[PDB]
């Protein structure tokens, strides 16, 4: 643990940046299953 | 008459947003400034 | 714009590329002495499991009585079932 | 965890560095996907309506991150 301390910094910077980007990459994906229901549900409500 | 395949027109186009975006996500031009083809990622050319 | 300039990464890709790694830990396990085996089970997470409950190591240390150690006072014999 | 089980932590820095990379691109890939289709889209706006051809060219304006 101690021997690979020089890497305490950057390593859960890119773990979390990297979420961050697949986060995005997949909310989008999350995001758009929700308009094919709201094409046809949000037509329905209006 | 008319306004009736108006709402035809209308909800086909609605069809094709959901399509769009059904698309243009887990695809996209290769671009060269992170060389992704090297490694784990897929390949969808331009 | 690149990030890994920006961010100052480069000296981290100049140190960790594709190189010869061990999938293990043995890059600083032979540097030690006697001969150690991997120990990467389940029950080996102690450590991880040690953190979420400091409150059973009071403050600074627990109570010591150096003269009740004498117990480590050993006689000399044998010892089966046991390899050096 | 790596050190616990006796993985390999600098294979992770590794893969972070092959995760970050990779990732890099999507977030560009992704935005230079929906980017050509705001610059391509937009032009076709601007082909179709006479009367409001300056306003497309506001939407172009607005899409950018002045």
């Amino acid at each position: 643990l101690v021997k690979w301390a020089n890497n305490a910094g950057k390593v859960e910077k890119c773990a979390m940046i990297s979420s961050f980007l697949d986060q995005q990459a997949i909310l989008f994906v999350d995001t758009a299953d929700r308009l094919a229901s709201l094409a046809r549900d949000a037509l329905v409500h209006a | 008459d008319r306004l009736t395949q108006l709402q035809d027109a209308v909800n086909s186009l609605a069809d094709q947003f959901c399509n769009a975006i059904g698309v243009l996500q887990q695809c996209g031009p290769p671009a060269s400034f992170n060389n992704i083809q090297t490694a784990i990622n897929k390949d969808q050319p331009a | 714009t690149n990030l890994i300039t920006h961010y100052n990464l480069e000296q981290a890709y100049n140190k960790f590329c594709g190189k010869k790694v061990k999938e293990k830990l043995s890059n600083f396990l032979p540097d030690l002495p006697g001969m150690i085996d991997l120990p990467g089970s389940h029950d080996n997470s102690s450590l991880r499991s040690l953190i979420e409950k400091p409150p059973i190591l009071s403050s600074s240390f627990n109570p010591i009585t150096g003269t009740m150690l004498a117990g480590f006072r050993l006689h000399t014999g044998p010892l089966p079932e046991q390899c050096r | 965890e790596y050190i616990d089980q006796g993985r390999n932590p600098q294979l992770y820095t590794k893969e972070c560095l092959e995760r970050a990379l990779a990732k890099n691109e999507q977030v560009k890939g992704k935005i230079d996907t929906m980017k050509k289709f705001k610059s391509l889209l937009i032009q076709e706006l601007s082909k179709v309506f006479p009367e409001d051809m300056a306003k497309y060219r506001s939407i172009r304006g607005e899409d950018h991150p002045p």
